[PDB]
């Protein structure tokens, strides 16, 4: 809180953190894509897709 | 160096050469593999081998006579060779054993022995000759459901159900005086050949061959024959081209000569003035390629064929080659045109002035069957020297720029991308 209740110090700190966390989500989205590039995507049948690929 | 044609109901063409040591005499017909149907495909290839069987070649060898034959899509040939003072014996053999009597050749024992050897020829071709079977597959996807699609050797399945009746039917319909040309090359004079023919009478059959229902049509498509156990990838790619007796016949040949042919292992072939070579040699994406411009009575093909061991960079090879083609519409220079002029003259100057009279006879008979006359080599050169940059750009803007393609491939072709990413490379976007 920064005090004894939800007050002015609470609302000013919640806005500065609210601007920040979107840029942390973006950095986790890049790490998410790196882990997909290793094995690529799956498919609705649940078997290998290395025999027929499209760019 | 001039040919002479006469007609008596029988056309007789001749290119006399007094300084040769042999003479060739034969008959050429105007029906090929594009004059048969999917049921009797290969009947012409089986006619060639009945002509070249043992007991007919033995009878010719006792007299000092050699035999030859050839099957193509528009024509067939049956040729006899001899020493220059033995040409009347050549005509007699061609009369007796071929046009008049053939019950000797179509016997029950000679037919089975011939069929066994031809089946082994075709089976061997389909398992070991990879550059040539991919070009045959290109013809079959480009012209599918049309007479110019059928292979010249025949197919192993259609070739098994043939009988002697199929041969006799095909002979009665296509081996006819209206569909025939009698040729003579080497040391043979026109008057002597004319005199020897009228001393006999020499007619095969009358005429009225069948008309072909369907006309040839090009269709953009692909066929992939994947085999991961072979050590290379073989690919051929083309567009629709020019037929014989077209105004753009020599301009399409000059354009193929601009990009030419390549062998990576020959040192002098790496030094040719071809701008495509500046792109391939740095990573060595191929072993060889060759550009072709094929022409028939109804249509044609223009393109290239290649073989490579670098199976992870196929997409770079196709991409760089198709971008060079785009320059024929936009930015082809004058130096590239003057080079291809003089190398095209050397090419067809060696094809039409070799020393073999057998090749002369096949060329002469095929040209006279279509045009009624042969264009001399001094005339063809003048047409080639009159081509300009504007003629090339006008031809390419109509035949190459954003046009459909046909593709065939075999071997390790995982790296060959889909149709529409290759089709998109036929235009630039940056013009
Ligand atoms: C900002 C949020 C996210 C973004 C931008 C994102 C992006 C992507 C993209 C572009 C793909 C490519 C394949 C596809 O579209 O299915 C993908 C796949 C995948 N994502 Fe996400 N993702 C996000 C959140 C999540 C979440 C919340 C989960 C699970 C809790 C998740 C799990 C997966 C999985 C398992 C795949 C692979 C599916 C497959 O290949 O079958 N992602 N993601
Ligand atoms: C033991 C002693 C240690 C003491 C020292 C303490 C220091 C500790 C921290 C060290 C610093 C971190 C190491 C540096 C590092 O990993 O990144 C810097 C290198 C460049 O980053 P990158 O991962 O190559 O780019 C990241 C790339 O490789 C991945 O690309 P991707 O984002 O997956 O592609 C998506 C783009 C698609 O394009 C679009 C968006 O359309």
């Amino acid at each position: 809180w920064g005090g004894f209740s939800v007050s002015n110090p609470t609302i000013q700190r919640f806005f500065a953190l609210h601007y920040l966390v979107p840029f942390i989500i973006a950095a986790m989205v890049i790490m998410h894509l790196m882990a997909l590039h290793i094995h690529g995507s799956s498919n609705p049948l649940g078997i290998t897709g290395n025999l027929d690929r499209i760019p | 160096a001039e040919v002479t044609q006469l007609s008596n109901g029988i056309v007789v063409a001749t290119e006399h050469n007094p300084s040769a040591h042999t003479a060739s005499v034969g008959v050429v017909f105007g029906s090929g593999a594009a004059n048969e149907n999917p049921y009797n495909n290969g009947v012409s290839n089986l006619w060639k081998n009945i002509f070249l069987s043992k007991e007919n070649s033995a009878v010719a060898a006792k007299e000092g006579l050699a035999l030859s034959s050839n099957i193509s899509r528009d024509f067939q040939s049956y040729i006899v060779s001899s020493l220059p003072g033995s040409t009347d014996k050549s005509l007699d053999f061609l009369n007796q054993s071929f046009i008049q009597q053939k019950a000797n050749l179509l016997s029950s024992s000679n037919f089975e022995a011939t069929k066994k050897s031809v089946l082994k020829q075709v089976q061997d071709f389909e398992e070991n000759d990879h550059p040539n079977r991919v070009l045959e597959h290109l013809h079959s996807t480009a012209f599918q459901n049309t007479p110019l699609s059928l292979p010249t050797r025949g197919t192993l399945e259609s070739l098994e159900n043939l009988v002697v009746a199929d041969l006799e039917s095909f002979a009665n319909n296509h081996f006819l005086n209206s569909n025939a040309v009698v040729v003579g090359t080497g040391n043979i004079k026109h008057e002597d050949l004319v005199n020897s023919i009228e001393s006999k009478n020499l007619s095969l059959q009358t005429g009225t061959k069948p008309v072909l229902k369907k006309k040839a049509a090009f269709l953009g498509s692909e066929v992939r024959l994947r085999d991961d156990t072979l050590p290379k990838a073989w690919i051929s790619l083309a567009v629709e081209g020019e037929p014989v007796n077209s105004p753009n016949y020599f301009v399409a040949k000059l354009a193929a000569q601009i990009f030419g042919s390549y062998n990576a292992f020959e040192p002098a072939s790496r030094l040719q003035g071809i701008k495509l070579l500046d792109n391939i040699q740095e990573y060595q994406l191929c072993d060889n390629f060759n550009h072709f411009s094929l022409s028939y009575k109804d249509s044609g093909l223009w393109g290239f064929s290649t073989a490579t061991r670098n199976v992870t960079m196929i997409d770079d090879l196709i991409h760089f080659t198709l971008k060079q083609w785009n320059r024929l519409t936009i930015s082809v220079t004058d130096t590239e045109v003057e080079r291809a002029k003089s190398l095209l003259k050397l090419q067809l100057g060696q094809l039409y002035e070799s020393g073999n009279p057998v090749n002369d006879a096949n060329l002469l008979g095929a040209e006279v069957l279509i045009k009624g006359s042969k264009l001399s080599l001094g005339e063809a050169f003048k047409k080639i020297d009159a081509i300009t940059v504007k003629d090339v750009k006008a031809w390419a803007g109509k035949r190459l720029w954003d046009q459909d393609i046909a593709i065939a491939g075999t071997g390790q072709i995982e790296g060959l991308l889909d149709y529409m990413r290759i089709r998109s490379d036929m235009s630039m976007m940056r013009w």
